[PDB]
């Protein structure tokens, strides 16, 4: 595949064996252009393999998962821990369905924001 | 101009101590005693928690 | 079988909580601060880097 000038070069030789040995070397360099070409090409298809295959990893854990896994179950620290702090002190009915409320706005809002942590000190 | 901050650091010192100094003064925020809420962001603690984990000690002189 | 090659999860990954469980070894620790920190610790975990409450987990922690 070299290109015109160097068929030109290598007619403009004159004896035999330097117009082979040009010959040679394009053919050497057609080489080296074709296995440069097929060593990028195989190297980026193994790289994207691999890139399907990371969904498909995330595709195992994600049956592992289903197995054995958080989805499934919902899932509130505050909750949890504030409930089992108020379950065993006798508890009047008003400041629990206050307490209930306020967890359910604390849900309601992100876990980011400053009325989300004012609503957590009150709770506190 | 007597030497009470002086003879304070050479108590300090004499008794291996920690120092820390601290001026109340015309003060009227009790939130530097008492710090912020921890809520609002940036809101730093007492100047006494400062001096606890500036002098790495339980037994400082402040 | 979980842990095989994910980047994502491998990071954020015993970095902080070590930290502040070897920066705690040397102290005789109350009781206390031990649970609020525990928990603190648990939550954090359950939090993310970018989370404006673990910022604040990780200032009041600190």
């Amino acid at each position: 595949g070299a290109e015109s000038h160097e068929l030109q070069d290598v007619l403009e030789e004159t004896n035999i064996p330097k117009r082979l040995y040009k010959a040679l070397s394009l053919l050497k360099k057609e080489f080296e252009l074709s296995k440069l070409q097929q060593r990028l090409g195989r190297e980026v298809e193994e790289k994207i393999k691999q890139t399907h295959r990371k969904y498909l990893l995330q595709e195992q854990l994600k049956i592992i998962k289903k197995e054995l896994g958080l989805e499934k179950d919902d899932k509130d620290a505050i909750e949890e821990k504030f409930r089992e702090r108020l379950k065993e002190l006798v508890v009047p009915k008003h400041v629990m369905d206050v307490v209930d409320e306020e967890l359910s706005k604390l849900g309601l809002l992100d876990n980011h924001s400053s009325e989300f942590n004012v609503t957590r000190n009150y709770l506190d | 101009g007597v030497g009470k901050t002086s003879i304070a650091r050479s108590i300090a010192r004499a008794l291996n101590r920690e120092y820390f100094r601290f001026s109340v003064g015309g003060m009227t925020d009790v939130a530097e005693i008492k710090g912020h809420r921890r809520t609002y962001v940036g809101a730093m603690p007492g100047k006494i928690i400062q001096c606890l984990k500036k002098t790495k000690t339980e037994n400082p002189l402040i």
